[PDB]
């Protein structure tokens, strides 16, 4: 249909062109390009193919259009054959039928809109006018004015006409309908009087207005009455039309989409031998082999589980050759526990995160927009919900661990094992979070730091590896010098951390530690020699974020001591249900912010990731927001 | 890509079309001769 | 390869339609001449034949 062989099209990053080419070449594929720089050894662009293209576009578009007016819109689907001609033929009756009704629907609505609005002035004016609208032989001017204009028209009329006219008005809501009646001889003067007044002849578009009021009034009544009934009948037909034939459109539409791309791709190969990917035309025999050998990479168009799922997608860039350095695939176990352990809390909080999870991988039908989430129904599309089933679970797992770190947190929140106050407070367990002891807090602080110090190591090793294995002396020097930097930080810290633990064990080694730093920074020379401050800021940043991870955590915890524990009344056994009045509202606001907190991790990682520490992305660049990748 | 292989193979073909045309024009040169001879 | 095979195979099948065409464009020339020639030898039998019969008649009639 495009060649006697049918094209299969695949694309991915620049690195995959070569790997894609080797597996495909082996499969039994023919009319292969990319290949060399001036290839034209197969088939090329021609009028006819372009013509066909035009035709397919018409097919695509027509389906879309008809669906739009009709209501709903089609899914993508796999191609269903039906001749190009046949398809063209297919499209025709349905669009036309639908279209005619679409017109009818608008027309009916338009009639009603005018008819309702105009009905009241016209009957009212007609009643006033009656006896002159048997045949004007007296000439009449209708007009609506409310209260304000009413003296102005009369005064004008009186001067011009004298008093040989009849001026009448009655209210009806929508001002008062007013009439001036004059002889057919006085008409010129009567109108002139109106011109001054600023009020002017009430008009209805088309035939009706020119026709005196009585005839017009009748005409408005028939239309008003007619239109709603008629609309129902046609609309009903439209509804029916959608139900049956929407299906037809969808299958056709989809077929058209694959064809359009396929042809366009072909145009690209013909001429100027493509860019970076790899195509080819495949006999049916070759077609399974090509799906078969792929090494986890390409995107095509033809024609434990938590841990494995994102790991499988980072693998495609593990296989990509572009450096001798490593990719961010190890990232998943450094992130994953911690991400869960970001959740911190107790009875009023963490230990309630369970519920949230149950609505994700599940739902509860009491939730206005989490209706049937297993079949996806949302304030965003059903399809998105179905796709992010993968996610709904990864979030659910988050919920399972976050609840668990609710007891992890809650170890140091109670007992008579370690703190000399009650086993569980009898009102509600947890009433005062005990960590405000210098030491108790300190160990949790230093604990957080540690996962960060390791992350500093993770980057700089990889970083040094970029320059090692490419022989970028510049990348080597960067990674090495910053590890020199670490030595000085550690000296000062000890002199405050035990105060007297070291600080003269390593604080006199310090004179020599500064020497360990500067050896290779000076080898790069550097012009941005100052930047080493900021590099010290990175060591500290890992600490700092981790520190925040503690503090913000604690902050979360201190709200249960007024929001679930006790904050109102001297103290009773009614305090349980006294406190819930404010508590519940505040809870969700609190909930939201910790979602923000989990982005602190990603940013933390991103300090290293997007900034080349043996990694691709460097303030963007090819390779795509990795956050969004590992999420599944 | 190996440039030469496909960028030369595309030439071989042309010279087979070319060769057809040559072998053709002679047939015309044959009938021209014959057109004279039989009348002469 | 089989890829280069399809391009061969096409070019040759086209070649033979040119060559057979070439023959036909000749064939009509060849056969045109034949037809023309027939009309020349015959037409000259005619005129000369009259120049015979009529010659003898007037000779006898004389």
């Amino acid at each position: 249909m495009i060649a006697p062989m049918e094209k299969l099209v695949l694309a991915g990053p620049k690195g995959r062109a070569k790997e894609l080419l080797q597996s495909l070449q082996q499969a039994g594929v023919v009319h292969l390009e990319t290949l060399r720089p001036e290839a034209l050894s197969a088939y090329q662009l021609s009028p006819e193919e372009r013509a066909e293209l035009r035709r397919w576009e018409a097919v695509s578009a027509g389906a879309e259009h008809t669906l739009s007016l009709l209501g709903l819109e089609a899914e993508p689907a796999r191609p269903f054959p039906e001749g190009l001609e046949a398809a063209e033929k297919a499209l025709s009756p349905i669009q036309a039928h639908a279209e005619g009704l679409t017109r009818q629907k608008q027309e009916l609505e338009e009639e009603l809109a005018l008819a309702q609005a105009y009905l009241e002035p016209l009957e009212r004016l007609a009643a006033l006018a009656h006896g002159l609208d048997k045949s004007p032989f007296l000439r009449v001017i209708p007009f609506l004015l409310t209260e304000k204009e009413l003296p102005l028209v009369e005064e004008a009329l009186r001067k011009a006409l004298e008093d040989r006219y009849l001026l009448a008005h009655e209210a009806y809501a929508g001002g008062v309908a007013a009439l001036v009646v004059v002889h057919r001889k006085e008409v010129d003067q009567a109108k002139a009087a109106l011109s001054r007044a600023g009020v002017a002849e009430l008009r209805l578009p088309g035939a009706l207005g020119e026709l005196p009021l009585s005839e017009a009034a009748r005409r408005l009544k028939e239309r008003a009455e007619a239109a709603p009934r008629e609309l129902s009948e046609v609309r009903q037909h439209l509804a029916k039309l959608a139900r049956e034939s929407a299906s037809t459109l969808q299958s056709l539409w989809t077929r058209a989409q694959d064809e359009v791309a396929r042809l366009k791709a072909l145009e690209e190969l013909a001429s100027g031998r493509f860019g970076f990917a790899l195509l080819g035309y495949v006999p049916v025999k070759a077609k399974p082999k090509v799906e078969e050998a792929l090494a986890r990479h390409k995107e095509s168009v033809v024609y434990n589980p938590p841990w494995a799922k994102p790991f499988e997608l980072l693998v495609s860039f593990l296989n990509t050759p572009k450096y001798g350095t490593f990719d961010p695939t190890p990232v998943v176990p450094v992130f994953f526990p911690f991400w869960f352990g970001m959740i911190v809390g107790d009875i009023g909080y963490a230990l309630l995160f369970y519920l949230v999870g149950r609505w994700l991988s599940g739902y509860v039908k009491r939730n206005e927009p989490l209706v049937i989430d297993l079949f996806a129904l949302k304030l965003k599309p059903q399809v998105i919900g179905k796709l992010v089933h993968i996610l709904n679970w990864m979030v659910f797992w988050t919920v399972v661990w976050g609840v668990i770190y609710g007891e992890f947190f809650g170890t140091f929140l109670e007992h008579l094992g370690v703190f000399g106050t009650p086993e569980h407070p009898g009102l509600i367990p947890i009433l005062i979070h005990r960590i405000d002891t210098a030491k108790t807090a300190n160990l949790l602080i230093l604990l957080s730091v540690a996962f960060g110090v390791v992350l500093v190591f993770f980057g700089l090793a990889l970083r040094a590896y970029l320059g090692l294995k490419h022989r970028h002396m510049a990348h080597f020097w960067e990674g090495v010098g910053y590890l020199g930097g670490l030595v000085g930080v550690l000296a000062l810290a000890a002199s405050y951390l035990g105060n007297l633990q070291a600080g003269w064990l390593q604080g006199l080694m310090y004179l020599g530690f500064g020497v360990f730093l500067l050896a290779v920074l000076m080898s790069r020379i550097w012009l941005m020699i100052p930047e080493i401050f900021t590099q010290a800021g990175h060591i500290l940043s890992h600490i700092r974020i981790y520190a925040v991870g503690a503090a913000g955590g604690i902050l979360a915890g201190l709200l249960t001591d007024v929001g679930f524990a006790l904050a109102e009344r001297l103290g009773l056994l009614g305090v349980l249900l006294g406190l819930l009045v404010a508590g519940v509202l505040h809870l969700l606001i609190l909930l939201l912010t910790t979602l923000g907190h989990m982005l602190q991790p990603i940013r933390l990682l991103w300090v290293e990731f997007f900034t080349k520490f043996g990694f691709y992305e460097e303030n963007g660049r090819p390779y795509r927001p990795f956050k969004s990748v590992r999420e599944a | 890509g190996l440039i030469k292989s496909l960028a030369e193979k595309e030439k071989q073909l042309l010279e087979r079309l070319e060769a057809a045309k040559k072998e053709a024009e002679e047939r015309v040169k044959r009938a021209e001769a014959e057109a004279k001879a039989l009348l002469e | 390869s089989k890829l280069e095979a399809i391009l061969s195979q096409e070019v040759e099948a086209e070649i033979q339609a040119l060559l057979q065409e070439a023959e036909a464009k000749a064939e009509a020339v060849k056969r045109e001449a034949e037809e023309k020639a027939k009309a020349l030898l015959q037409a000259r039998e005619r005129a000369l034949e009259a120049q015979y019969r009529a010659a003898l008649r007037r000779a006898e009639s004389a």
